[PDB]
């Protein structure tokens, strides 16, 4: 069987902005087979009614996925994105980044 | 929905015969099938035409003429045998139902007629082989278009005519039989009930 | 310019836990506009964009039974490559679908495409010239010789040249307003000090659509190609895309690194410093 | 608009 | 190679006995399915199969009952006999459900019967051919008479010196009903075999005409004095018949 670990990324649709309205976003690619754990967490804690785009391949066969939630940004939240696939032993866990 | 308006067709032996099917779907993709039932009763695939398929199906004798405007979806057998008398059904499977069942039509019961070339109508009277009083009275030798009629007596048993093909010197004959367990019944009266030729010969 | 319309669909075994999920999505250029998912509650091929919406109730049922008929064929597909590659029931495996047609700036066809693939891998395709195959093993093989006596090429190509042309130049003229109309990136520099002797110059494209962009960085305006970090093109969730590029500076020569920025929504090509 | 025929199965 | 190997090809059963109706295909069809043909129903749906462990109800689904524990084989039951379930059973298969190697078994012609008393084997005779057809055509017609059978479930084969044939050779397309108002009927059915006088003329030509009669099995329940009406072959045959000068003409 082919393996492909996925890629991530994680940001906001929008600028960030404390107190405003935005939607965080976990962006998975690149990757084979195509089950895959995805969680974005506020805090370290699993966010609940998460969304998720419907599953499609780029010109190499590859999987993307992109989970989203709507959220309100503040200074001290934290949030980032909890990906678990066969080519990952441990569950990877990538920060988001305002800055990025 | 499949129409077969034919129920019987027939063809002289050698000449091309074309059965008619219309068939009725809303759909837009959509097979038809022919499938031939012998006497024997099995039922065996001919042809089969996809509805996006721009060139007409042929395998064989068999051509499929498909009509897609006029929603018809004839079969022509070329060079018709003695071994193409048989029901010939026209079926169809559409996207409706992910082309799961088939919409089967009623039938067309092939009848090639044989070209009988020196016709010698004569009617035997054929015993048992074994120590009995048996008989059978054979009407044969009969040119393809005499008929042979049922009878209208209840103890009077008769079959339809049979086409018989002696292969090797290629003579072709057409032949009924009946037989009764009544006193009266002769191979004289036997085929009274049918139109036979008039100078049909009848040995003492 | 140029247009596109695909078709891909991926089909997943499961075993020992019910039958394959299935999932088609429909794509005009960088825009989905139609999806079927074999696990929603009623499965449906759905609208997935507003020019889409118009089409009647029959456009919808016959989607809807051409995705349920792939789905099955899928299902009928991943026992048969069980058997081609002496694999077991056990394991879980994926057959992968993607066809459609490009089209020219009058309307007319450019290319056509058919492709499937085997677990992650290519199975077959039809050739750039729609009337042959290419089988990527002995397996597809079977698969090639089966695919060439029901003459199954002349008919796809029949449909890449007419029905995916026509109906691309349809949903090209009923979503005019969106999909003909390009979305320049908003552009910004953000200056990351690593140490006292090197900076992060990292130009940002956000809000963009179509997908395809152009980020370069240049010195003293000499091409830095080899030297600059492109992230992968990230969808913003709004229809729209996001992308970076970045080069490592050495602090105090800021100055001499310029952006530059191509794109079908700027009518000239854009080039951006650092503030200062 | 999607493409369909009956016979595809590998 | 094969395809799809139906069996049996004949079945008569007692109302109420069960059966399994066995359908075999090596094609590696995902696709099974079982239909019943009848006069003004057509062609109906029993039951189907898109692959191994999965099975669904057709148009005429009750009485019948199926299983797909492999793709190769798909058999029908029938639990409870009825007369209703008398139809000629087709087992359909295919490379999938939207293939078109839409290829078909040999049938199985069903009958149901109330009491098996009705079944009766086939009385068997060779009727010789007659001296004027010899005198006015050079040919000698011989007919076979199969009689008295029940249920119409018959091969009829001419066998000439040992071996079968098929040349000049035409045997009724379906056996006649005796009394053909009545569904408990016994059956009739000929065939003629026409060679050359020539031929006929030799006393050493051996015609056989071989009826295969499908009945009851050695399990099915037999409460009658006369012989059990078996699965049997009965025959009659005739030897030629030569010349007052006992030569066989060259």
């Amino acid at each position: 069987m082919i393996q492909r670990t996925p890629k991530i990324q994680v940001y906001s649709r929008h600028p960030a902005e404390n107190g405003k309205s935005n939607f965080l976003n976990c962006y998975v690619s690149g990757f084979h087979p195509s089950d895959i754990e995805v969680d974005l967490l506020k805090n370290g804690e699993r966010i609940e009614k998460v969304e998720h785009s419907d599953l499609s391949f780029s010109k190499d066969w590859s999987f993307y996925l992109l989970y989203y939630t709507e959220f309100t940004p503040t200074e001290k939240d934290e949030y980032a994105c909890r990906v678990n696939h066969v080519t990952l032993s441990q569950p990877k866990i990538v920060k988001w980044d305002r800055d990025m | 929905k499949i129409t077969q308006t034919q129920p019987g067709m027939f063809v002289q032996e050698k000449e091309a015969v074309t059965l008619d099917c219309t068939y009725d779907t809303s759909d837009q993709s959509y097979g038809l099938f022919w499938y031939k039932q012998p006497s024997s009763g099995e039922m065996i695939f001919l042809i089969y035409q996809g509805s996006y398929d721009e060139q007409n199906a042929t395998e064989g004798r068999y051509s499929l003429n498909f009509q897609k405007a006029r929603k018809s979806a004839n079969l022509v057998i070329s060079a018709s045998q003695l071994g193409d008398s048989a029901m010939y059904f026209c079926a169809m499977r559409d996207l409706r139902d992910n082309f799961n069942k088939f919409y089967f039509g009623s039938g067309t019961k092939l009848n090639v007629k044989p070209n009988i070339q020196n016709p010698d109508p004569a009617v035997y009277q054929l015993r048992d082989s074994k120590s009995s009083d048996k008989s059978v009275c054979l009407f044969t030798d009969f040119d393809s278009q005499t008929n042979v009629s049922q009878s209208k007596d209840s103890d009077v048993y008769i079959t339809d005519k049979c086409v018989l093909d002696m292969r090797s010197m290629d003579f072709k004959s057409n032949s009924a039989v009946a037989w009764s367990n009544k006193s009266d019944f002769a191979c004289a009266n036997a085929f009274n009930n049918s139109i036979i030729p008039e100078d049909t010969f009848f040995p003492s | 310019g140029s247009h596109s319309m695909r078709y891909f669909h991926t089909s997943v075994s499961r075993p020992g836990r019910g039958e394959p999920r299935f999932i088609t999505v429909g794509y005009v250029d960088d825009t989905l506009f139609v999806r079927f998912d074999s696990d929603a509650a009623s499965p449906r091929e759905e609208p997935r964009a507003p020019w889409i919406e118009q089409e009647g109730p029959e456009y919808w049922d016959r989607e809807t039974q051409i995705c349920k008929a792939k789905a099955q064929t899928d299902r009928e597909d991943l026992r048969t490559l069980l058997r081609y590659y002496n694999q077991s029931e056990a394991g879980s495996h994926t057959l992968q679908n993607m066809y459609g047609c490009d089209v020219g700036p009058d309307g007319r066809l450019l290319r056509g495409y058919h492709q499937d693939a085997y677990d992650g891998k290519d199975y077959i395709a039809l050739n750039e010239d729609l009337s042959s195959w290419t089988a990527a093993d002995t397996a597809a093989q079977i698969t090639q010789r089966k695919w060439e006596a029901a003459r199954v090429a002349e008919q796809l190509r029949a449909y890449l040249e007419g029905e995916c042309v026509e109906w691309l130049r349809r949903y090209l003229e009923n979503g005019k307003e969106t999909l003909q109309r390009a979305d320049p990136p908003k552009t910004h520099v953000t200056h990351h000090p690593i140490s006292d002797h090197e900076a992060t110059l990292r130009c940002w494209a956000l809000g963009f659509y179509p997908a395809e962009i152009t980020l370069t960085w240049q010195r003293d305006g000499e091409d830095q190609t080899q030297d600059t970090e492109l992230v992968e093109t990230r969808p913003a969730g709004d229809r729209t895309f996001q992308k970076w590029a970045a080069v490592v500076v050495p602090s105090g020569e800021e100055q001499r690194y310029t952006c530059h920025v191509q794109h079908e929504g700027l009518p000239k090509p854009l080039t951006l410093r650092w503030e200062p | 608009k999607r493409w369909i025929i009956m016979g595809l199965n590998k | 190679n094969a395809g799809v190997t139906q069996t049996p090809k004949f079945q008569v059963l007692k109302t109420g006995q069960s059966m399994t109706l066995q359908c075999a295909q090596d094609m590696n069809h995902e696709y099974m399915s079982w239909y019943r043909q009848d006069p003004g129903m057509g062609l109906r749906l029993i039951h189907y199969s898109v692959g191994a462990g999965i099975t669904d109800q057709g148009e005429v689904p009750n009485g019948y009952n199926v299983s797909r524990s492999t793709t190769e084989d798909f058999p029908l039951r029938l639990l409870s006999a009825a007369p209703s379930q008398t139809s000629v059973y087709f087992c359909a298969s295919r490379e999938g459900l939207g293939g078109t190697e839409a290829f078909f078994g040999q049938g199985t012609r069903l009958t149901v019967v109330e009491d098996l008393n009705k079944v009766f084997p086939p009385e068997v005779a060779v009727f010789e051919p007659s001296e004027a057809e010899i005198s006015h055509t050079q040919k000698a017609t011989l007919v076979c008479l199969a009689t008295g059978f029940y249920p119409d479930h018959v091969e009829l084969s001419w066998w000439v010196n040992g071996k079968e044939v098929h040349s000049g050779v035409c045997t009724d397309p379906q056996p006649l009903k005796e009394q053909p108002a009545l569904n408990d009927s016994r059956y009739a059915l000929s065939s003629r075999l026409r060679v050359s006088a020539t031929f006929w003329q030799d006393p050493r030509n051996h015609f056989r005409c071989q009826v295969q009669f499908y009945g009851l099995s050695e399990n099915d329940e037999w409460t009658q004095d006369r012989a059990k009406p078996v699965t049997q072959i009965v025959s009659a045959e005739a030897w030629g018949r030569a010349d007052a000068s006992g030569l066989v003409p060259r």
